[PDB]
């Protein structure tokens, strides 16, 4: 009576493990888990969105909105929201974009699950739900696409894509942002039309540089890499021009040394006397084939002796210093060279060819400019990024690399397959689950009903962050969904969306004016993933832990 | 008068020890209880490190999960080692071993010695062994039944995962194991299907692939990504930096041998590789349209990387050691160690050979054979755990389908076969067994014990055990009269009984049987144990 | 006895020689009262007396744990 029998036979297993089951309120207690980082990127959902600041152990602060970003820093305890922190790390990887989407719609799906578990719902009846629904969901997005990019390159038409996905990114001003990623995007692409060739694009060619200072408006899209580097000999305008004849070495320029026990071997005074002259005629001759191939640039991948910088400073040599791998691997593509580990003469179909080489100051140090131009295209160029915190540099070029990925999804599939923005994907998939759901009959329809009310988070979460009521704005979007389809077509009724701020009352009119559009190859994998992540916390009865 | 002889000590005898085997063996196989069945619970399991393991099995629960209770740990290993043989069987021995405990524990507070408790396990046993000749049906495997093989395999899959990965996994192990079999008859798991983690799309995207796929590419950028016709040169040589032999080196006079003697270095790798060279020389038929690749067992020197990308010759390097064996099964080929002989004969050939690069990782792709002799499982996953989900599940059913493919004969699952032993053992007369007197106990101990598993199902279902068994029973009444043979099963869709014949359940011949035994022997040495001591030196 | 090199294999496969793992000492003695065999050292002295014979069968089993390797004495 004094004291419990405290779980009689529980020494089966070691203190520190715990057991945690459906039963007793703590499946509840999951998704209330989940609810307190569902709220953390609510307020960061959107363009409107706020961003957020975490600090890891180390001091180093990430400030940015992204969903699959902020996760990352964080340490998370409970089990199963390591299954929503994953599920949104997938998505930044795979599309690169939705991964905010990802995040509020597995919260929502375990919020409304909350309520068909009271009502006594197996946890087998909600899997086959949800799964039932996904399928209708699918097939629905592929009917509701309008428009296409068609052409790859085009001026206005990279506005409809990259713009809208970087809008929720660092909004700020629209113009600014969208000029910059677009520009970069056209050099890398082969184009070579009417020649049937296979588009191929790459999402680590563009290279965001971060640079204090300045403003935004003073970024700029640079054709070369950049980086910070100090000549060693000399620095050179090349106003000469004719461009130049540039080649890239892998291997350090040095007397190629015995990989075992590089010993000095003299036995005489008579073979030390030519000892001293013997290592600089090496050099000499070695240099002296490249320098008649007219090369006014060797790209050096490793540290270059000072025996060999006496030579390359005598004919006007500039000498580039390129650490670990992928730093060099990028420069060859620029100019369209092959590195050979030699120190001989270079091929002349293996040289590149760059115009010019600038040195200037732009952050306070000396960068070097690999700037191409209009002629002899290169590839993997990079933006210069300037800004007065390094906090806004970290997120922007994410940003960047968001709109990056973008240029991805219109190689693999078909088109680009434009849907609906400002929420108005999720609003209309609402009315069509909805008869969907009674056109099945049984006890299945519970889930079906339900997974449809999931969707209303987008439009309820866009308009709480815009300073509106949700009360007042929402019921009025759904008079243009309730109208249903009228004896005549050409129904444009579609584009009605989400309005931030401004008058409110619905508003921006048909967002086909407004340009701002959605990815269908986002939408497919941003559904699937979210809707698995919930599954999966449906699908375990019980949880168990250890050390804690 | 243990206390004598160690100062301290801790011991537990008679009723304080017939306390551990009983109750420590119910706390685990109520663990597992919840675990039998396809409607059976999912766990997940969370460690200090971080890690992340989810899955049914229940091998993975009693590994990952420390015991601290003496008597689970012989439970344990009797529960491991039946996963490793027969790749079944985990909670199934936990179940059978917890409840011949208790179901023999009532009797033991009656009275009863453990001794004639155990003696009567094992004649309840041996019928169980005669009965299963009769109990199982023959199989030819001359008919090359595809149907045979689709319904077997859904046993493991609808037990571990659902009805969407089951759909998707059945013509994947189905197409796996059709390789297996050969006119030689030799079944070998290990080298014929293998399980490869990738994360990519969905774990629902998981698709068969007909030839080996390795996990590394082309290093040089020339290199070519698709290669039609690929003739696979099997080096098990590696061209690099060697241990040197304790660094002696060279010693230069001047200036000029001192890049003289550099040229030692690449003496021994050209030496090697002008043998590649004249081996191309004889297949440079066709050249544009076919291609000739490298697969070695070890790094390669990036310095001889750039010999193979003039020549478009795709190489590997780091390859597993179990990857050259099956270099010969998927190509067609032959070994080849020294490069000094080299025959067309060992070359093999591919139809299609390409690599998709994902991320920072390089994977290479081998399908379309003439007659491959083996192929591969790629498993994707959205997640680590769902990586290791799909492994445990998959491989669990390699064993399953394999085991039949053994031997001629199927046992169906559904529970038939220990509802048989029920009725086999109860109407059986005690004078024509071994057993006589109080013996005639521990037989019913151990038939009342094999009615568990098949209520257990039941109570995953939600309908109670009791009332859907009732009708089990009355309807083997009527068909031993009916001149019917029909195997009674337990359906947990509708509460009500099946034929697992029709409905395609089945389960392996060498699970049941290594089972049983195994049970029998954990569940009787623990009976016949009276005292529990620690002691040792530490 | 100890470890095998790679290189050496071949050479030994193409006259139908077969290698093995490392053994311990433990198992060399056994083997060699079985086949009637005598532990040779030195490859040069090497003889046909030595070499053991009246060995009824050679097979490998599959096991999952690990692989089995029989050998039969012709008794």
């Amino acid at each position: 009576s004094l004291r419990l029998p405290q779980n009689p036979n529980a020494g089966l297993f070691k203190q520190g493990y715990n057991s945690y089951s459906n039963a007793d309120g703590q499946i509840i207690k999951s998704i209330a888990a989940i609810r307190e980082l569902h709220q953390m990127c609510l307020t960061s959902m959107g363009p409107c969105g706020r961003n957020k600041i975490i600090v890891n152990h180390l001091g180093k602060i990430i400030i940015t909105n992204d969903a699959a970003t902020m996760l990352r820093e964080l340490d998370i305890v409970h089990p199963a929201v390591k299954v929503l922190v994953m599920a949104t790390e997938q998505q930044k990887i795979d599309m690169g974009d939705g991964t905010n989407l990802v995040m509020i719609l597995a919260g929502e799906l375990l919020n409304v699950s909350e309520k068909l578990i009271s009502m006594g719902l197996s946890a087998v009846e909600i899997i086959q739900g949800y799964n039932m629904a996904r399928k209708f969901t699918l097939k629905e997005l592929d009917e509701m696409v309008v428009g296409e990019i068609t052409d790859k390159n085009d001026k206005n038409e990279l506005l409809k894509m990259i713009k809208p996905v970087i809008s929720s990114k660092k909004y700020g001003s629209e113009d600014i942002l969208s000029e910059l990623v677009s520009e970069a995007v056209s050099h890398v692409l082969p184009v070579a039309q009417q020649a049937g060739e296979i588009p191929y694009f790459n999402v680590d060619s563009i290279r965001v540089v971060k640079i204090m200072g300045g403003s935004l408006s003073n970024s700029t899209v640079i054709k070369g890499m950049v980086f910070n580097r100090e000549p060693e000999g000399h620095v050179k305008s090349l106003s000469e021009d004719k461009k130049h004849k540039v080649a890239v070495f892998t291997c350090p320029l040095d007397i190629a040394n015995t990989e075992t026990k590089g010993t000095v071997l003299l036995h005489n005074a008579q073979e030390m006397l030519d000892f001293s002259k013997g290592e600089e005629k090496q050099i000499d001759a070695m240099m002296k084939e490249i320098a008649d191939m007219g090369v006014e640039c060797i790209v050096a991948g490793a540290g270059v002796g000072e025996l060999a910088l006496h030579y390359l400073n005598r004919y006007g040599i500039l000498v580039l210093k390129v650490p670990s791998k992928f730093e060099l691997r990028r420069l060859c593509r620029v100019c369209g060279a092959t590195p050979l580990p030699r120190l001989g003469a270079p091929t002349p179909e293996e040289l590149g060819l760059v115009e010019t080489v600038k040195t200037m100051e732009i952050g306070g140090d000396r960068v070097t400019v690999f700037k191409q131009e209009q002629g002899e295209i290169s590839r993997t160029s990079t933006i210069i990024l300037r800004g007065a915190t390094q906090n806004n540099l970290d997120d922007i070029e994410r940003a960047i690399d968001d709109g990056v990925a973008a240029v991805k999804g219109l190689m693999k599939p078909s088109g680009g397959k434009l849907l609906p923005g400002a929420g108005a994907t999720e609003i209309e998939l609402i009315s069509r689950i909805t008869k969907y759901g009674e056109r099945t009959p049984g006890l299945l329809q519970l889930a079906i009903k339900q997974f449809a009310v999931a969707f209303e988070v987008v439009p309820r979460t866009l308009a709480e962050t815009a300073g509106l009521d949700v009360n007042e704005v929402l019921p009025n979007l759904y008079a243009a969904h309730n109208v249903t389809e009228p004896g005549a077509v050409k129904t444009d009724h579609l584009y009605k969306g989400v309005d931030i701020d401004g008058e409110s009352d619905e508003g921006v009119k048909d967002i086909r004016e407004e340009n701002i559009y959605d990815m269908l190859a986002t939408k497919k994998f941003a559904i699937n993933v979210a809707t698995e992540a919930a599954t999966t916390v449906l699908s375990i009865d019980q949880i168990i832990m250890a050390k804690k | 008068s243990l206390q004598l002889l160690n100062p301290k000590a801790e011991s537990l005898r008679r009723d304080a020890a017939l306390k551990v085997n009983v109750t420590s063996a119910e706390g685990l196989q109520s663990v597992l209880e919840t675990n039998l069945g396809p409607k059976g619970t999912l766990k997940m399991l969370v460690d200090g490190a971080g890690n992340i393991k989810l899955t049914k099995d229940g091998k993975v629960l009693l590994t990952e999960m420390q015991i601290q209770s003496p008597t689970a740990v012989l439970i344990a290993r009797a529960a491991a080692a039946q996963d490793e043989i027969t790749g079944d069987g985990t909670t199934t021995v936990v179940c059978l071993v917890g409840e011949l405990l208790r179901q023999a524990h009532r009797f033991i507070q009656e009275g009863v010695h453990p001794r004639i408790i155990t003696d009567g396990f094992e004649i309840a046993r041996k019928e169980s062994m005669k009965f299963l000749d009769e109990f199982k049906i023959s199989k030819t495997n001359l008919s090359n039944d595809r149907e045979f093989l689709l319904q077997v395999a859904r046993s493991s899959l609808l037990t571990k995962v659902d009805a969407d990965l089951t759909e998707v996994l059945t013509p994947i192990v189905t197409d796996a194991v059709l390789s297996v079999y050969d006119a030689q008859a030799d079944n070998l798991d290990l080298h014929m299907v293998e399980i490869m983690q990738m994360q990519h799309l969905s774990p629902k995207d998981t698709t068969f692939i007909k030839g080996l796929v390795l996990d590394h590419g082309g290093r040089h950028p020339d290199m070519p990504t698709r290669v039609k016709n690929a003739y696979v040169l099997i080096l098990n040589v590696s061209l690099e930096y060697e241990k040197t032999e304790v660094n002696s080196g060279f010693f230069y006079s001047s200036a000029d041998q001192r890049d003289k003697l550099a040229a030692s270095e690449r003496k021994f790798v050209d030496a090697k590789l002008k043998k590649i060279i004249d081996l191309k020389n004889e297949v440079c038929g066709m050249d544009p349209d076919k291609g000739f690749v490298i697969i070695n067992q070890k790094g390669i020197d990036p310095m001889s990387l750039d010999v193979f990308a003039k020549h478009n010759i795709l190489a590997l390097r780091r390859a597993k050691r179990r990857n050259m064996e099956r270099l010969q099964l998927v190509t067609g080929g032959e070994a080849q160690n020294s490069v000094e002989d080299l025959s067309p004969q060992i070359l093999g050939f591919s139809g299609l050979v390409y690599q998709e690069t994902i991320g920072e990782e390089k994977f290479t792709y081998v399908t379309e054979n003439t007659d491959p002799k083996s192929c591969t499982i790629l498993i994707k996953g959205s997640t680590h755990y769902a990586l290791a989900q799909t492994k445990d599940a998959v491989r669990d059913g390699l064993r399953a389908v394999a085991n039949v493919l053994k031997d001629k004969n199927i046992i169906p699952g559904a529970g038939a076969f220990y509802i048989a032993l029920s009725r086999y053992l109860r109407s059986a007369n005690m004078n024509k067994l071994g057993a006589k007197g109080k013996t005639k106990t521990g037989i019913e101990a151990f038939a009342e014990a094999l009615l568990v598993i098949p209520k257990t199902l039941v109570k995953n279902s939600g309908f109670d055990p009791l009332d859907v068994l009732a009708m089990v029973e009355d309807e083997l009444d009527d068909a031993q009269d009916s001149d019917e043979t029909r195997y009674v099963g337990v359906d947990l869709n509708i509460g009500d009984s099946c034929d697992p014949t029709i409905e395609g359940i089945w389960d392996s011949y060498r699970v049941l049987r290594n089972a049983i035994t195994g049970a029998t022997g954990i569940a009787s040495n623990l009976l016949l144990c009276d005292e529990l001591l620690r002691a040792g030196r530490s | 006895e100890k470890g095998v090199s790679d290189l050496a294999q071949h050479y030994l496969l193409k006259g139908g020689c077969s290698v093995l793992r490392r053994v311990k000492k433990s198992d060399n003695n056994r083997i060699a009262r079985v086949t009637g065999a005598t532990i040779v050292n030195r490859v040069e002295d090497l003889k046909e007396s030595d070499v053991g014979t009246n060995c009824g069968l050679f097979k490998v089993e599959m096991i999952g744990d690990e692989y089995f390797s029989f050998l039969d004495n012709c008794k």
